[PDB]
C-alpha cells in the first residue's frame, strides 16, 4: 500500500546502541531490552519461530537475499545422528562494508541471543562464530559478552528455564576474504585452506565436520529475535512486498559525512545521501557514479541513480542489484577507470586459486584493466574483456568471479566513451 | 626458396638449433629421416643420431 | 639401423566384433590367440563422502 | 600487484628445522582449551588457532614452530605448511616490532591514502615493503581492512587507528617511537562512524524492556 | 549519556586476552561430541 | 528397480540413484572432457572442464561431482557446453609455456588433443606468462612445474593411493604452487604413477627424458615379473 519509503522513527529502529554511546556490556543490553522473554521463545518451539522468520519476509542480509526462512526450515529435518551445528558468518570481507563491524563491537548481546534463537529453531547443538581475524578487539568484545552470558545463564546450561543445551564458540580468521564464502568459511573452521567446496552437497546435509550446518550473516542472526519478540507482520510492514524490513546501510567515498545508518528499506538513493550522509561532496551535479552494493556489486551513473530505491528487485531493475547495502560514490574529479582496476587487483589478490577461470581469468583481467588504465591498449580489445568477463561469471565454483566480473561489465556498459578516448589520447601521444 | 643440399644449423652463440621434437622425422613423407636422443653432459635436449638417407629423401 | 626379415611385421588389422577377426584369422589359416575385452568396472562416486564426519574418506587438502 | 614473497622454503643458519622453538605452560593450557573447543576425532580444526597463538608468542613463524603445531596436533606437517603459506596473517620471515598495515582499497583510495602513505615513506625512510633498520617498524600495504566508512585508517598490532591525516600519522608514529601507546580509535574526535555534525539516528532514548511485545508471548 | 563513548574498554586488551577468555569459558561448555575415533587417518 | 530415467541428447538411460552426469553420458558412449577428475581418486572439480549443460536449466554444471536427477536431459553438445569449453580451454592456456616441442608429453598430452578436440585455434592472450621455480623429489620424477595446469590430481594419489601427505599445493590465486614446501623427496613404492595420472609434462619419467615419442612406439602387452603380484 505505502508507496514512499525513507521516514524510520527512532525508536523503530533495531540497532539502539549501534554508535557504541551505551554500555555494550550485559547491564546495559538488558537496559534496552535484550533477553526479555527469551525463555518463552525458547519453550515456543521451533516451527512457531521459522513461522515468524517466514511470514517477516526476511531475506538473506549477507548479500544474496535468500528468503532466511526457507534455509532454516531446510535445516529443519529429524535427527539422523550427527549433531547439528549453527555457523555465524562474521568475517565481512567486501570493501566498503562495515556493518558487522559495528554491531558485533557495540552490541554483541543481540547477536549471542540470535545465536541462541536460531539454533533453538534449526535444532543446533552449538554455535560457531568466525569473526574476522583482523576485528581483535571485536572479538574480544564478543568473547567478554558470551563470558557475562553463561555468568548469566543466558547460554551454556539450559540457556534459560527450558531444559535446551546450546553453546558458542567464537574462531578467529588470518586475512582471507574468501572465507567469507559460507562454503570456505566451513573449510577455514575445519582446519584447511579457505577455499570452497561446491554444491550439492548443501551445508545443511554436509557441513562443518560433515554435520548438518546452517550460515547465517551477523545482521540475520541478531535481528532475528527482536522479529520474534516484536512479530513478523510488524517487520512485514516495512518496505515492498519481497523486499520487507529494515537495512544497515553505509555509506564511504566523496561524501560530506561518511557514515553508516540503519533506516528503511526502500530509501531512495538521493534521499539517502541527502539525509544522512550530508551529501556528496560538491553538491549533488558533481556526482559521477556510485556504487550501491560494495565492490561486487556494478556501478551506476548519475542518470539512473537520481531516482532509485533501495531493494533487491529494483536494484536488480536497475542491472546491478543490492548486494551488501554498501554505499561507495565517486565524483567527476576522480579517475574511476583507476578505482575499477583497484578493485580488480583486490580480487586477484583475494582468489583463492581452487578453479581455472576465477584464478586465470582474474589474473587476466587484472592486467588488461592495467594496461587500459595507462591508455596502452587499443578500442578493440574492450568487447575482448568484455568476453572475458562473460566466461569467467557463471562457470567458477563460487562467486568471487562473478564479483570479479561483475565491476568490469558495469564500467564498460557505462563508461566504454572515456575508455575509448584515453586510448584514443594515450596513441596520440606516443605516435 | 630453392631447395638444395639439407643442413643443420646452430645459433649465433654456436650451439646447435636442434630441439629433438621430431616433427620433421614424423613429417618425412619417404621417411628418410632416422632420430635418436638423450639428455647431454649439461643436461640440454640434444640428438645423439640424425640421418638423412638422401637416396630416399623426395626434397 | 634397424633391419628385419619378416614381411608381416607391420600389419595391423581392424573388425568390428571378435567374430569378425576370428572368421578371418580361420579362413586365412592364421593360428591365433583370442584375448577377451577389458571394460572398466562402473564406480561409486560422491563428492560429499570427501567431506565425512566420521568416515575415513575423508580428505586432508582439496 | 606482483607479490614479492616466495612459497618455497630454503634452510637458513637462523631458519632451519633444528631452529629453537617450544610453548610457554600458559600457552599449552591454552592450546589444550582450544583443543577442547572442537568436537572429538576432529582436532585438526586446531591448526589456526594454535599456530596463531604459535605467531603471537614468537613474532614471526619459522619451520620449527610449524613443524612443532603439526606434531602437537598430529597432522602431516605439510598440511600445516599449507595453512601458513595460504593465509596472509601469519609471518613466515621476521617482521618489526611494530607492524604498519595501511590500506589502499578503492574506498580508502578515495579518501587520500597514498599521501598518508608517503607521509610514512618519508618519516621513516623506507620502501613499501621494506624494515626499518632497527627492527621497530614493517610498513605493509593490505586490502580493505573492515573500516571503510573511516577511510583513511591503519592498523598497527591488532590496533586499529582511523580517520588519520598524514600529521596524525607523524604523532602515531613518534608516539610509538617514544615507547607508549597511542589510543585506538579514530581521529577529529569522531567517535566511532556518526555523521561530523548530522547525527541524523540515535538521538532519542532507547525504549525499555517489552516495548512492542505481540500478544501471545 | 548519548555524548559519552563506552567503549574504551578495549584500550587496555593485552596480547592474550582473547585466548584467556577462551580458557576461562573452557570449563563452561558441554562435553564435546565424538565420531568414533581419534582422527579421520586413524 | 530402484533406477531412474535421464536423457543424454535425447536418449533415455537408466541409472542408479547417486550416478553423476559424467557416468550417465559414459553409459551413452560419450566421453566428457576432463583434466582433474580421475576415476579411482576424489571428485575435485577445479578444472571446470567437464562444464555441461541441462536443458531448461540457466547455469551449467559440473559433470564429474554432480549427481544426476530424474528427467534431466543433458545436452552435450550444445552451444553453451561448446562455449563453456572453450573458455576453460583459453583459461588453461592462457599461462602454458610454449615448451611443446622440449617436452617429453608432446604426442600423448591430454591438453594437446582437448584443445584440438574442444578449444579454439587461436589465442588472444597479449600479456606476459607466468614462471614458477622448479623442485626436486628425487631421481624418478622430473619437476617442470611452469607446465602445471594445478589440477591436484597428484596431491589426491599421494593422500589417498599411496598413503603419503608430502604433495599439497602452497601459496594463493595465480601464484598457487603445487610441491612439498621444503627440499623433500617423495620416495615410496607406488611413486611413479603421478607421472601417468599428471596430463601435463609437468611430472615426467626422468630416466625415459627425451628418449623418444609415442607416435613411434610399438606396444607389447605382456606380464610383470618383479613380484608375485604379476
Ligand atoms: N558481507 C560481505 O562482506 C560480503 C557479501 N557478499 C555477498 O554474497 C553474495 C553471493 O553469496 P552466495 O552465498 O554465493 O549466494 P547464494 O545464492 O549462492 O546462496 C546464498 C544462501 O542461500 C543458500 N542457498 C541457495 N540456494 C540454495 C538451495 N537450492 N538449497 C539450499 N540452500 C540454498 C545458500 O546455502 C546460502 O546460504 C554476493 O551477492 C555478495 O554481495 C560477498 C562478499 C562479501
Ligand atoms: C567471496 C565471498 C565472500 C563473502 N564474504 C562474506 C562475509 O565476509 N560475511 C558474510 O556475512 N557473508 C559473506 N559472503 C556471503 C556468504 O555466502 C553469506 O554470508 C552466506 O551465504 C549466508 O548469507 P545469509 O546470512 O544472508 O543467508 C561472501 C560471499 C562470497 C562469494
Ligand atoms: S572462483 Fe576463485 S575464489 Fe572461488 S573457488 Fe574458484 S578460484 Fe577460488
Ligand atoms: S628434431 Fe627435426 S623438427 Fe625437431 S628441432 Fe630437430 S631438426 Fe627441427
Ligand atoms: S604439457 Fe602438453 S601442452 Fe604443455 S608443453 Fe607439454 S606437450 Fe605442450
Ligand atoms: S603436477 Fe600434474 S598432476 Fe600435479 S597438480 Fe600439476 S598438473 Fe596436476
Ligand atoms: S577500503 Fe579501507 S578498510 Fe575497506
Ligand atoms: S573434470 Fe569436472 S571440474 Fe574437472
Ligand atoms: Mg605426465
Amino acid at each position: 500500500k505505502k508507496t514512499s519509503f525513507g521516514s524510520l522513527k527512532d525508536e523503530d529502529r533495531i540497532f539502539t546502541n549501534l554508535y557504541g554511546r551505551h554500555d555494550w556490556r550485559l547491564k546495559g543490553a538488558q537496559s534496552r531490552g535484550d533477553w526479555y522473554k527469551t525463555k518463552e521463545i525458547l519453550l515456543k518451539g521451533p516451527d512457531w519461530i521459522l513461522g515468524e522468520v517466514k511470514t517477516s519476509g526476511l531475506r538473506g542480509r549477507g548479500g544474496a537475499g535468500f528468503p532466511t526462512g526457507l534455509k532454516w526450515s531446510f535445516m529443519n529435518k529429524p535427527s539422523d545422528g550427527r549433531p547439528k551445528y549453527l555457523v555465524v558468518n562474521a568475517d565481512e570481507g567486501e570493501p566498503g562494508t562495515c556493518k558487522d563491524r559495528e554491531i558485533i563491537r557495540h552490541d554483541p548481546h543481540k547477536l549471542v541471543e540470535g545465536c541462541l534463537v536460531g539454533g533453538r529453531a534449526m535444532g543446533a547443538r552449538a554455535a560457531y562464530i568466525y569473526i574476522r581475524g583482523e576485528f581483535y578487539n571485536e572479538a574480544s568484545n564478543l568473547q567478554v559478552a558470551i563470558r557475562e552470558a553463561y555468568e548469566a545463564g543466558l547460554i551454556g546450561k539450559n540457556a534459560c528455564g527450558s531444559g535446551y543445551d546450546f553453546d558458542v564458540f567464537v574462531v578467529r580468521g588470518a586475512g582471507a576474504y574468501i572465507c567469507g564464502e559460507e562454503t570456505a568459511l566451513i573449510e577455514s573452521i575445519e582446519g584447511k585452506q579457505g577455499k570452497p567446496r561446491l554444491k550439492p552437497p548443501f551445508p545443511a546435509d554436509v557441513g562443518v565436520f560433515g554435520c548438518p550446518t546452517t550460515v547465517a550473516n551477523v545482521e540475520t542472526v541478531a535481528v532475528s529475535p527482536t522479529i520474534c519478540r516484536r512479530g513478523g507482520a510488524w517487520f512485514a510492514s516495512f518496505g515492498r512486498e519481497r523486499n520487507s524490513g529494515t537495512k544497515l546501510f553505509n555509506i564511504s567515498g566523496h561524501v560530506n559525512h561518511p557514515c553508516t545508518v540503519e533506516e528503511e528499506m526502500s530509501v531512495p538513493l538521493k534521499e539517502l545521501i541527502e539525509k544522512h550522509a550530508g551529501g556528496v561532496i560538491g553538491g549533488w551535479d558533481n556526482l559521477l557514479a556510485v556504487i550501491p552494493g560494495g565492490s561486487s556489486t556494478p556501478l551506476i551513473p548519475k542518470s539512473v541513480c537520481e531516482t532509485v530505491l533501495m531493494d533487491f528487485d529494483a536494484l536488480v531493475q536497475a542491472q546491478t542489484g543490492l548486494g551488501t547495502a554498501a554505499v561507495i560514490v565517486m565524483d567527476r574529479s576522480t579517475d574511476i577507470v583507476k578505482a575499477i582496476a583497484r578493485l580488480i587487483e583486490f580480487y586477484k589478490h583475494e582468489s583463492c586459486g581452487q578453479c581455472t577461470p576465477c584464478r586465470e581469468g582474474v589474473d587476466w583481467m587484472n592486467k588488461v584493466m592495467a594496461r587500459f588504465v595507462k591508455g596502452d591498449a587499443r578500442p578493440a580489445e574492450i568487447d575482448s574483456l568484455w568476453e572475458i568477463s562473460k566466461q569467467i561469471e557463471g562457470h567458477t565454483i563460487c562467486a568471487l568471479g562473478d564479483g570479479a566480473a561483475w565491476p568490469v561489465q558495469g564500467l564498460i556498459r557505462h563508461f566504454r566513451p572515456e575508455l575509448e578516448e584515453r586510448m584514443q589520447q594515450f596513441a596520440l601521444q606516443h605516435q | 626458396r630453392f631447395r638444395g643440399e639439407h643442413a643443420l644449423r646452430r645459433y649465433p652463440s654456436g650451439e646447435e638449433r636442434c630441439i629433438a621434437c621430431k616433427l620433421c622425422e614424423a613429417v618425412c613423407p619417404a621417411q628418410a629421416i632416422t632420430i635418436e636422443a638423450e639428455p647431454r653432459a649439461d643436461g640440454s635436449r640434444r640428438t645423439t643420431r640424425y640421418d638423412i638417407d638422401m637416396t630416399k629423401c623426395i626434397y | 639401423w634397424s633391419s628385419t626379415a619378416d614381411p608381416l611385421s607391420n600389419l595391423v588389422l581392424t573388425f568390428s566384433t571378435k567374430e569378425d577377426a576370428v572368421a578371418f584369422a580361420e579362413k586365412n589359416g592364421w593360428s591365433f590367440d583370442v584375448e577377451e575385452r577389458k571394460v572398466p568396472k562402473p564406480k561409486s562416486k560422491s563428492y560429499g563422502a570427501n567431506f565425512s564426519w566420521n568416515k575415513r574418506t575423508r580428505v586432508s587438502t582439496k | 600487484g606482483a607479490g614479492g614473497a616466495l612459497f618455497v622454503h630454503r634452510d637458513t643458519p637462523e631458519n632451519n628445522p633444528d631452529t629453537p622453538f617450544d610453548f610457554t605452560p600458559e600457552n599449552y593450557k591454552r592450546i589444550e582449551a582450544i583443543v577442547k573447543n572442537y568436537p572429538e576425532g576432529h582436532k585438526a580444526a586446531a591448526v589456526l588457532p594454535v599456530l596463531d597463538l604459535a605467531q603471537r608468542q614468537n613474532g614471526w613463524l619459522p619451520i620449527s614452530a610449524m613443524n612443532k603445531v603439526a606434531e602437537i596436533l598430529q597432522v602431516p606437517p605439510m598440511r600445516v605448511y599449507e595453512v601458513a603459506t595460504f593465509y596472509t596473517m601469519y609471518n613466515r620471515k621476521p617482521v618489526g616490532k611494530y607492524h604498519i598495515q595501511v590500506c589502499t582499497t578503492t574506498p580508502c583510495m578515495l579518501r587520500n591514502s597514498d599521501s598518508i602513505l608517503e607521509a610514512i615513506q618519508k618519516k621513516l625512510g623506507i620502501k613499501v615493503g621494506e624494515t626499518t633498520p632497527d627492527k621497530l617498524f614493517t610498513l605493509i600495504e593490505v586490502e580493505c581492512l573492515g573500516a571503510c566508512v573511516n577511510a583513511p585508517m591503519v592498523q598497527i598490532n591488532d590496533n586499529y587507528y582511523e580517520d588519520l591525516t598524514p600529521k596524525d600519522i607523524e604523532e602515531i608514529i613518534d608516539e610509538l617511537k617514544a615507547g607508549k601507546i597511542p589510543k585506538p580509535g579514530p581521529r577529529s574526535g569522531r567517535f566511532s562512524c556518526e555523521p561530523a555534525g548530522g547525527l541524523t539516528s540515535l538521538t532519542e532514548p532507547p525504549k525499555g524492556p517489552g516495548f512492542g511485545v505481540q500478544a501471545g508471548l | 549519556d548519548n555524548s559519552t563513548y563506552r567503549n574504551l574498554q578495549h584500550h587496555e586488551y593485552s596480547t592474550y586476552t582473547f585466548l584467556d577468555l577462551n580458557v576461562e569459558l573452557s570449563k563452561f561448555r558441554m562435553p564435546q561430541p565424538s565420531s568414533g575415533r581419534q582422527s579421520p587417518r586413524h | 528397480s530402484n533406477l531412474i530415467e535421464v536423457f543424454v541428447d535425447g536418449q533415455s538411460v537408466m541409472v542408479e540413484p547417486g550416478t553423476t552426469v559424467l557416468q550417465a553420458c559414459e553409459k551413452v558412449g560419450m566421453q566428457i572432457p576432463r583434466f582433474c577428475y580421475h576415476e579411482r581418486l576424489s571428485v575435485a572439480g577445479n578444472c571446470r572442464m567437464c562444464l555441461v549443460e541441462i536443458e531448461k536449466a540457466p547455469k551449467v554444471v559440473a559433470a564429474c561431482a554432480m549427481p544426476v536427477m530424474k528427467g534431466w536431459n543433458i545436452l552435450t553438445n550444445s552451444e553453451k557446453s561448446k562455449k563453456a569449453r572453450e573458455g576453460v580451454m583459453e583459461f588453461l592456456l592462457a599461462n602454458h609455456p610454449l615448451d611443446c616441442p622440449i617436452c617429453d608429453q608432446g604426442g600423448e598430452c591430454d591438453l594437446q588433443d582437448q584443445s584440438m578436440m574442444f578449444g579454439s585455434d587461436r589465442s588472444r592472450f597479449l600479456e606476459g606468462k607466468r614462471a614458477v621455480e622448479d623442485k626436486n623429489i628425487g631421481p624418478l620424477v622430473k619437476t617442470i612445474m611452469t607446465r602445471c595446469i594445478q589440477c591436484t590430481r597428484c596431491i589426491r594419489f599421494a593422500s589417498e593411493i599411496a598413503g603419503v601427505d608430502d604433495l599439497g599445493t602452497t601459496g594463493r590465486g595465480n601464484d598457487m604452487q603445487v610441491g612439498t614446501y621444503i627440499e623433500k623427496m617423495f620416495m615410496s613404492e607406488l611413486s611413479g604413477n603421478i607421472i601417468d595420472i599428471c596430463p601435463v609434462g609437468a611430472l615426467t619419467s626422468k630416466p625415459y627424458a627425451f628418449t623418444a615419442r609415442p607416435w613411434e612406439t610399438r606396444k607389447t602387452e605382456s606380464i610383470d615379473v618383479m613380484d608375485a603380484v604379476g
